[PDB]
RNA sequence: UUGCCUCCUAAAAUGUAACGGAGGCGCCCAAAGGUUCCCUCAACCUGGACGGCAAUCAGGUGUUGAGUGUAAGUGCACAA
RNA sequence: UUUCUUGCCGGAGGUAGAGCUACUGGAUGGCCGAUGGGCCCCACAGGGUUACUGACGUCAGCCAAACUCCGAAUGCCGGU
RNA sequence: GUUACGGCGGUCCAUAGCGGCAGGGAAACGCCCGGUCCCAUCCCGAACCCGGAAGCUAAGCCUGCCAGCGCCGAUGAUACUACCCAUCCGGGUGGAAAAGUAGGACACCGCCGAACAC
């Protein structure tokens, strides 16, 4: 069986750092690194609202369909910064899932 | 021209024995014994050191190496014991001179050991060798009853090449080692 | 029990040193080889 | 062996109660000795 | 009620006296310390009190051999 | 109750209340639990205070964990003295709590008692704290 | 099949020579200008290298393995003379007069010590 | 309590107070100094005689875990 | 101009922080449950229901000024 | 100049180590046979030292492969932090960890001298 990698646009951030990340919480974007097979890093900020529904919808263990500036790539999470009193969503390590290969 | 008999036997015939036996794949492999280490630990040397004396004396004889006089690894005080203080005699025989003195050991004192039914291979101690700890000094037929002076007793540890127990035990089967093996 | 010893050399009696044995582990004078300088070379020095 | 210092060490002669005559290096001063228990003669070690 | 404290030592000043890249003439202490937490490096040695001094002169270069930070006094060139 | 057998220093400084908990900070052994969500010395009289109080509500059955431990001792300089003549001695032990530590846990079949068990707890303890949950 | 328990006198000796090594290197060097004399004895034969630890790089070197030193005949001490013999000519010709002489973690005596005596006789300062 | 040494206070150079938190010191060395050359220590058995948690020198095993003359540190297994 | 500021560069450090299965000290559960107690067969022979101390520890997640596998930011020394 | 080469060295001395699976001794490295000799054991030719090549690559050393233990380890984020704004809350710019994650790694480099080649 399988689970339908759940879409989630991504966006490249521009600036990246303390000061984007904050400004990237409040805007409601978290920020994310999307890394593995893929080699070289990405530095996304996923929508705070719609990455914190699939990720209580479909558990911590999920597919996501990233959608980074309209390309389909399929990740999984592997590590949820959450802080421990806003409990919001920090930060997300996004493991890029080779259509093809197991973790 | 000369050869001690044990070392004789052993290189002629137990070394064919050994390799039959367990299929070593080397001479090298065929295992060999190594030195014979002769120990008693006095004990009461922090009462008298003459015990201790006797005890070189005892080992001189018996073994023909002046034997060291191992002193104590560190103080304790439920024994009664310093640091330093001289607890042990010790003796290595190494070559012709262990062949014969296990040579010597097995045909006559082991023989000589009052009321004996074998040695115990269940306690054989394979890696190492075989350590076995005599109750008394007199059964060595070297020493006299005339001369002894007290129950003394030793710990005599065969190291081998042996890799294993099993190889061990039958290295020193075929040396001649009269164990009790039931 | 540890006393500040002069040791002299034997040769011009120059008392040239001053150490500290110990008066019990030591209580023979202390004879070591030691050089007066007016006499050169290493001499044995006794304590006073 | 550095010197003398370890005991005398010289051929001996042992017979024992078999008659099998064995010589054997051993530090005996006189060289010969005799033995009623060897190992030929022992119950365990002869098939007893 | 009465402390048993109260007493301390008086402060040794030391540490490193000369760091990295500071020329120095032979002779000069580079570093004051207990025990070895530097090592003496090329140039360099080692005093009664584990103080370590310029062997030569030159510049001062903290490197490591074989896991033990070391002070080394690299050679200037005249120019 | 909550004593450290051995404490290597009996007086030592007071522990500081900086920064939020980097540690113990979610429910790792129970299934709901009581977060801090404010600095303070939990002492070892008020962790027995809240156990009790959890017990006693969930009676017979479930399972209490006490992540803190009163491991700090605050010393307490003899009445009516004045400053100086040396560090009092210890007076009591504590457990330095900074906000999202998860102090105590819980794991009882009832969600509602299991919650008003909690909720006794707080009330013991000096600061605010929510009943934080295992699920995410 | 075999399971060597112990660790081999050959590897004790190896450690044991690179510790005792390790040691006099920490007192001997050798600069371009007195290179190091370094010996390694085997029971077979003696070779010494004259290396510098400056560059890491070896001036000049002898060994009884060359034809020469097993043409000469007599014993290992010989052959280790004419190492000795053999070395000293190849320092002298390289520039090298002065050395400092490293044992290898071996003891005095023996070999060493006539490939030692015999370098001296030859010419280094060493 | 007063002098000296070590630590933490002491805010990663140095230094830094309190009747702050801890301890040591008013010595031992003729070897425990110098030097040359060698060696590594703890912890468990194939196994052991009176021998036990602990002796042995049992190395047979085992990777630098003890030991530094003495408080504390900084060091020392390359060894200190 | 050696002063100071700023940029750059060479530095050492053990603070904040963090970690501790990296040490020294205080903590949830299974594992062996070894050393042991009753039951034990009442024999000290032999073995397990062994709710028990259940150790050294094995394996899973948490604290320290006098803890450190680590470790900034500043500050400081020096060069330009 | 080529080697399942031996030594001497370097690395900000484990990315090198430990462990495992397979392989070879040509010169060498070793084990190995002895103690007559220099020399040596707080006893022992075990070690050290001395003579030989009878035997063996079984070990040591070295070659290839294993990511198992250890070792390294980002990028992001976070903690922390210099300065600044801020009437308690916080925030900005610059720096930025530890841990963890991706992963890397079963070493790399220099000198000689060996056997063959030239």
């Amino acid at each position: 069986t399988a689970n339908i990698p759940n879409k989630l646009t991504a966006n490249v951030r521009t600036r990246t750092g303390k000061g984007a990340s904050r400004q990237a919480r409040r805007d409601g974007k978290v920020p994310a690194v999307l890394y593995g097979h893929g080699t070289d890093p990405q530095h996304l900020e996923l929508n705070a609202r719609d990455f914190a529904a699939v990720l209580r919808s479909h558990g911590t263990n999920a597919i996501l369909t990233l959608d980074i500036e309209g390309t389909e790539q399929l990740a999984l999470t592997k590590a949820l910064d959450v802080h421990p009193i806003r409990r919001n969503i920090q930060h997300a390590d996004l493991l890029v899932v080779q259509r093809g290969e197991k973790v | 021209k000369a050869l001690p008999r044990l070392k004789q036997r052993y290189r002629e015939e137990i070394r064919e024995a050994l390799q039959q036996e367990f299929n070593y794949a080397n001479v090298m492999q065929i295992p060999g014994v190594v030195k014979v280490v002769v120990n008693m630990g006095v004990g009461d040397a922090a009462r008298d050191a003459k015990l201790i004396n006797g005890a070189i004396n005892d080992l001189a004889l018996i073994t023909g190496q002046k034997p060291e006089v191992r002193r104590a690894r560190k103080s304790i005080a439920q024994f009664k014991l310093r640091e330093g203080m001289p607890i042990g005699a010790r003796v290595t025989l190494r070559g012709d001179r262990m062949w014969e003195f296990l040579d010597r050991l097995i045909s006559i004192a082991l023989p000589r050991i009052r009321d004996f039914r074998g040695l115990s291979p269940k306690q054989f101690d394979g890696t190492g060798n075989y350590t076995f700890g005599l109750n008394e000094q007199s059964m060595f037929h070297e020493i006299d009853v005339d001369s002894i002076d007290r129950p003394r007793g030793m710990d005599i540890t065969v190291v081998t090449t042996a890799t294993n127990d099993a190889e061990g035990r039958a290295l020193l089967r075929a040396l001649g080692f009269p164990f009790k093996e039931n | 029990v540890r006393p500040k010893i002069t040791l002299a050399c034997e040769v011009c009696k120059h008392r040239n040193y001053i150490t500290k044995k110990n008066r019990r582990n030591d209580p023979d004078r202390l004879e070591i080889k030691k050089f007066c300088p007016n006499c050169g070379t290493h001499q044995p020095h006794k304590e006073s | 062996m550095k010197t003398g210092i370890h005991p005398e060490y010289v051929d001996t002669t042992v017979q024992c109660g078999c008659g099998h005559s064995f010589t054997t290096r051993s530090t005996k001063q006189s060289g010969t000795i005799v033995v009623e228990v060897c190992s030929q003669c022992h119950p365990f070690y002869t098939g007893k | 009620s009465s402390s048993r404290n109260g007493r301390d030592s008086a402060a040794q000043r030391l540490g490193v006296k000369r760091f990295g890249g500071q020329v120095v003439k032979a002779g000069e202490i580079l570093v004051r310390q207990r025990g070895t937490h530097f090592h003496p490096g090329v140039n360099v040695g080692r005093g009664g009190d584990d103080t370590l001094f310029a062997l030569a002169p030159g510049a001062v270069e903290f490197g490591a051999k074989r896991g033990r930070k070391t002070v080394n006094i690299v050679p200037v060139a005249r120019p | 109750m909550l004593i450290p057998r051995k404490v290597k220093h009996r007086k030592q400084h007071h522990p500081e209340q900086r920064g939020i908990a980097s540690g113990g900070t979610s429910v790792s052994f129970g299934d709901y639990g009581i977060q801090a969500l404010e600095h303070a010395y939990i002492t070892n009289r008020q962790i027995e205070s809240a156990r009790i109080a959890i017990n006693r509500h969930i009676k017979r059955g479930g399972k209490v964990w006490i992540n803190i431990f009163p491991d700090r001792p605050l010393t307490k300089k003899p009445a009516e003295t004045r400053m100086g003549s040396g560090k009092g001695s210890p007076e009591w032990w504590v457990a330095n709590v900074k906000p999202g530590r998860v102090l105590f846990e819980l794991s009882y079949p009832d969600e509602k008692t299991a919650r008003d068990a909690l909720t006794r707890a707080i009330h013991k303890l000096p600061i605010k704290a929510r009943i934080v949950t295992r699920e995410e | 099949a075999h399971k060597p328990v112990g660790q081999n006198i050959s590897e004790v000796r190896r450690n044991a020579r690179l510790r005792r090594h390790a040691r006099l290197r920490k007192k001997v060097a050798g600069t371009a200008e007195v290179p190091r004399l370094v010996v390694n004895r085997s029971a077979r034969h003696i070779h010494v290298q004259l290396v510098n630890d400056l560059n890491g790089t070896t001036l000049a070197a002898a060994s009884s393995i060359e034809a020469d030193v097993r043409a000469i005949d007599g014993d290992k001490k010989a052959h280790s003379v004419r190492v000795g013999q053999l070395i000293a000519e190849r320092a002298k010709a390289a520039g090298v007069e002065t050395v400092v002489f490293d044992r290898g973690g071996y003891t005095y005596g023996g070999r060493i010590a006539a490939l030692a005596d015999a370098a001296r006789e030859a010419g280094l300062k060493f």
